């Protein structure tokens, strides 16, 4: 069932997401900087609705414990960049409406792992984040 | 090169974290899987 899947996700968040975000809060207070939550997403969900629910939980969890300003979702996609960009737009629409914060969803294909393409996507992500923080 | 899309997202997230020490936000990386069949 999907419920048991979400129960295992909630156990994972308390064991892994919470420790990392507790660290982020301390770093954010030493430096006086807001927190952006970066989520890598496995391509193993049976449906986009379960994916959306799981991501909503992870983001709402991060809002609860670390008052995050934005979330960047890296959606692994086993296919073309064109399909990946369409799937990212669908997910981004769901998460923006559901979580109430700025969400950037990026589709990532295996070919994007080239160090030169990593630099491209990084540049694009940081520029979008700079608009949310200063523009 | 990466053989899977999960390799690529991991490399991307690692680069973003390890290149943004002087960036205007704290970046915190976490992973979400389906936990299903």
């Amino acid at each position: 069932n999907e419920e048991e899947a979400l129960e295992k996700l909630k156990k994972y968040l308390k064991e892994n997401e919470k420790p990392k975000l507790e660290e982020a809060k301390k770093e954010a207070e030493e430096k006086g900087k807001p927190i952006v939550h970066l989520i890598t997403v496995e391509p193993d969900f049976p449906s986009k609705e379960l994916l959306i629910k799981a991501l909503t939980l992870a983001i709402k969890f991060a809002k609860e414990i670390a008052n995050i300003k934005a979330a960047v979702v890296l959606l692994a996609h086993e296919g073309s960049r064109e399909e990946a960009e369409k799937e990212a737009k669908e997910i981004q629409e769901a998460l923006t409406k559901e979580t109430g914060i700025e969400v950037i969803v990026v589709g990532v294909t295996p070919e994007d792992g080239d160090e030169e393409k990593i630099q491209e996507l990084a540049n694009e992500i940081k520029n979008k984040l700079s608009k949310i923080l200063h523009g | 090169k990466c053989n899977t899309a999960t390799c690529a997202t991991q490399r991307l997230a690692n680069f973003l974290v390890h290149s943004s020490n002087n960036f205007g936000a704290i970046l915190s990386s976490t992973n979400v899987g389906s936990n299903t069949y």
